[PDB]
């Protein structure tokens, strides 16, 4: 939610010379409920009159504050759904049998490539904000999961020939416990950012 | 069904093609807060590609163990998937061209 | 405060340098970590038979 204000002051006259108020004091601002923003939605607006104190006196001031709550369905549909489904698609390599080396490599490495492409195209589509954001944290999480899945395949392939039993046990454990960790990650993230 | 690497690369890079198409397709739309008709179409097609890959995964998992089942689901999908995509297209176009 | 000499005369100049330091947290998780993970993934290829 972005609290965007408009501050109205008097330049040269102090409260000893000029006084400010809203005419009506609650209906002074109209036309706000009829504003249809493309990306936000005005959830509330406040009117605040006051006298601010500076060195040479106190100057009057009014303040019109909107609270803009950003609409989410777009960002879900465009950014999260692709990343979540690519993470699941990366998981798909676990049901693919151990011998299918080329198959599981293709799946995992192409999922890494797709995650990189999504990240580096949302980096352009999204506004250029050079500090870290929740969307970036989620994309990093999905990337790290794809990375872990491909490393798990690499481990399975390395340790297979010496012990198929442990290879298969690792495969089944990862099959059962990456969806678990992903749900846990999703829960923590969505409850921390809401 | 026995060409696992070819079918796997096929499906996964089809998904990557769909991802690129979706990303390029949304660079034209103004940043609305909700789904446009083209957004529904793209999401449905993307889900179809994901489901085709999942179908192949099921087929591969049940092949060599229940080959009857693997071939049965393949023959069923060949007639289900296009027969469902076509009707989806018909309904979508009919609803949107008439408004 | 300083004095600048130009072809027209000597002028008083009042300077104020503002000191800025760039944040790193964005490039860390947006370029450095993806690059490091890509290199790690490339090396992990050695473990395959
Ligand atoms: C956006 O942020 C501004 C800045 O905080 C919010 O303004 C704040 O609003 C509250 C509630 O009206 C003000 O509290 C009031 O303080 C006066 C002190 O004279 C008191 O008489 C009232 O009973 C109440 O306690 C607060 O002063 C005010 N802050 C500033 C700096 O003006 C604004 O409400 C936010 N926009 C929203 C919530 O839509």
């Amino acid at each position: 939610e972005q609290n965007c204000t408009l501050e109205i002051e008097s330049y040269g006259y102090t409260t000893d010379d000029i006084e400010f108020y809203w005419r009506g004091d609650d209906n002074a601002v109209t036309g706000v409920t009829k504003i249809e923003l493309p990306q936000f939605s005005i959830v509330d607006y406040k009117l605040i009159t006051k006298k601010v104190v500076f060195s040479t006196g106190s100057y009057p001031r009014l303040s019109l504050s909107f609270k803009l709550k950003r609409n989410i369905g777009y960002f879900i549909l465009q950014t999260y759904m692709p990343s979540i489904l690519i993470t699941i698609l990366s998981w798909v390599s676990f049901w693919i049998n151990y011998d299918a080396s080329a198959a599981r490599v293709a799946l995992g490495i192409t999922t890494v490539l797709t995650m990189t492409t999504i990240n580096t195209h949302l980096r352009e589509t999204l506004p250029k904000i050079p500090y870290v954001k929740a969307i970036d944290m989620y994309l990093m999480g999905c990337f790290v999961f794809v990375f872990m899945a491909l490393l798990e395949y690499a481990l399975v392939n390395y340790i297979f020939f010496s012990q198929p039993a442990r290879a298969a046990a690792i495969d089944r454990w990862s099959r059962i416990f990456f969806p678990v960790v992903f749900s846990f990650f999703n829960i923590v993230y969505w409850l921390y950012y809401v | 069904r026995e060409s696992v690497p070819a079918r796997t690369v096929f499906g996964v890079t089809t998904v990557l093609t769909m991802t690129t198409l979706s990303i390029s397709a949304r660079n034209s739309l103004p940043k609305v807060a909700y789904a446009t008709a083209m957004d529904w179409f793209i999401a449905v097609c993307y889900a179809f590609v994901f489901s085709a890959l999942i179908e192949f995964a099921t087929v591969n998992y049940f092949t060599k163990s229940q080959p009857a089942r693997a071939a049965k689901i393949d023959r069923l999908s060949r007639i289900a998937f296009p027969l469902l995509f076509g009707i989806f297209n018909l309904v979508y176009w009919a609803t949107y061209l008439n408004r | 405060s300083g004095i600048v000499q130009s072809s027209t005369g000597e002028y008083v100049v009042m300077t104020t340098h503002f000191h800025l330091k760039r944040k790193i947290g964005y490039f860390v998780i947006q370029t450095y970590l993806p690059c490091i993970m890509t290199v790690i993934l490339s090396q992990v290829s050695f473990w395959l038979n």
